[PDB]
């Protein structure tokens, strides 16, 4: 039994629409009418928006319309709101008493303002270095779209070894996140300058700086 | 009103086996329900685990999973469980227990009632509490934050004054280090006035280590 396959990708304006695709075969959502759709927000259980291919759940938005054609099932979404930019996962009967699930739709809804990041680095607390260890943290936040490098600099020379970065993650407010991470040997620490966390929106730079005192 | 809580250790070693409990409230387990797993590994898409039909006690799992594992219902406690043996890395993923609609022909396709999910990590390494280091302060605004540190493994809860200091609190995703430990960090802005007269308490949690800690983050 082959998997559902869907786009990765989606994107449409507000006010507009949007169609999403699921594939399967002749057995599966060709042959049966039990093909579901599921919404799911990052880090929320998914919820269920489309089943029985047509049907609408309690409490779902009629913008949300199911459909299918030949081995290929269809969710449009009209009237596009922010609200809706989420993952959309279909999915459907498998003979063999099992469910099959697609990979996911990421949709994204177009026109949301570019934003700066707001960068903050802190040095090593007191209470670290005396536990004979130093960190640096570069805390990167509000940012759109969420595309972010960083860079460090002792005094004003590179430096990559001792650098964890996270992936950029999505806010409460649609702006992404991020945080990198400096460990030292307190003799670094107190052997410079200044350390620098430099930070490079689509194309600007952001830098902040901290110094041994 | 059908509510269903997911229960269960976050941490297996490899080998073993990983065990999950629904309870399962409102209605009863004996019920005609598909009574259905689902998982998810972070950052990947929704795999179909399988069911158990409450009237029958008849359970089916996924062909690649059709060797490890069983979904059963305990009729005593209102519960239904999924018992996946020879736990690997690969089964490292949020569990969501949930509810088939009712009476509904592949039920277990049309999930409208769900858990919230609980996060089970797959590791050999041990359970490790993290240390917390305040992070104090230097326009009319100033920052300061907790540095949870070295940790094993997720999750974390971060909350200031006991969720009394909302405004201005960015608490930031973890860190995975090569060492195999988490870190992360919470940073919160304030009036710079406010220092040295305002209470500032950075609370930490981390349940797999029982570790609580309220750190006093002050200036100078």
């Amino acid at each position: 039994q082959a998997a559902l396959t869907q786009p990765p990708s989606v994107s449409g304006s507000p006010g507009q629409s949007v169609i999403i695709s699921c594939t399967g075969t002749s057995s599966d959502i060709g042959q049966y009418n039990s093909v579901s759709w599921y919404q799911q927000h990052p880090d929320k259980a998914p919820k269920l928006v489309i089943y029985g291919v047509t049907s609408r759940p309690s409490g779902v938005s009629d913008r949300f319309s199911g459909s299918k054609y030949g081995d290929t099932a269809s969710l449009t979404i009209s009237g596009l709101q922010a609200e809706d930019e989420a993952d959309y996962y279909c999915s459907s009967h498998a003979d063999e008493n099992m469910a099959l699930f697609g990979g996911g739709t990421r949709l994204t809804v177009l026109g949301q303002p570019k934003g700066a990041p707001s960068v903050t680095l802190f040095p090593p607390s007191s209470e670290e270095l005396q536990a004979n260890k130093a960190t640096l943290v570069c805390l990167i936040s509000d940012f759109y779209p969420g595309a972010v490098t960083v860079a460090w600099k002792a005094d004003s020379s590179p430096v990559k070894a001792g650098v964890e970065t996270t992936t950029p993650s999505k806010q409460s407010n649609n702006k992404y996140a991020a945080s990198s991470y400096l460990s030292l040997t307190p003799e670094q620490w107190k052997s410079h300058r200044s350390y620098s966390c430099q930070v490079t929106h689509e194309g600007s730079t952001v830098e902040k700086t901290v110094a041994p005192t | 009103q059908v509510q269903l809580q997911e229960s269960g250790p976050g941490l297996v070693k490899p080998s073993e086996t990983l065990s999950l409990t629904c309870a399962v409230s409102g209605v009863s387990i004996n019920d005609g329900y598909d009574w259905t797993w689902i998982r998810q590994t972070p950052g990947k898409g929704l795999e179909w685990i399988g069911y158990v039909f409450g009237r029958s006690g008849n359970f089916n799992l996924n062909p690649s999973l059709r060797n490890r594992g069983i979904i059963s219902k305990d009729t005593c406690k209102n519960q239904f469980s999924l018992n996946l043996n020879s736990a690997t890395a690969a089964d490292t993923a949020v569990y969501f227990c949930a509810r088939g609609m009712e009476g509904l022909f592949a039920a277990y396709n049309s999930l409208d009632v769900w858990g919230r999910g609980l996060l089970v990590t797959v590791s050999g390494a041990s359970t490790k509490g993290p240390s917390v280091f305040p992070l104090a302060p230097s326009g009319g605004t100033a920052a300061l934050g907790c540095l949870v540190k070295d940790y094993f493994p997720e999750p974390v809860t971060v909350s200031w004054n006991s969720g009394a200091l909302t405004s201005g609190v960015h608490t930031f995703p973890a860190v995975l280090q090569s060492s195999g430990l988490y870190s992360l960090s919470s940073v919160v802005t304030v009036p710079s006035s406010s220092l040295g007269t305002q209470t500032y308490i950075c609370n930490v949690n981390h349940k797999p280590s029982n570790t609580k800690v309220d750190k006093r983050v002050e200036p100078k």
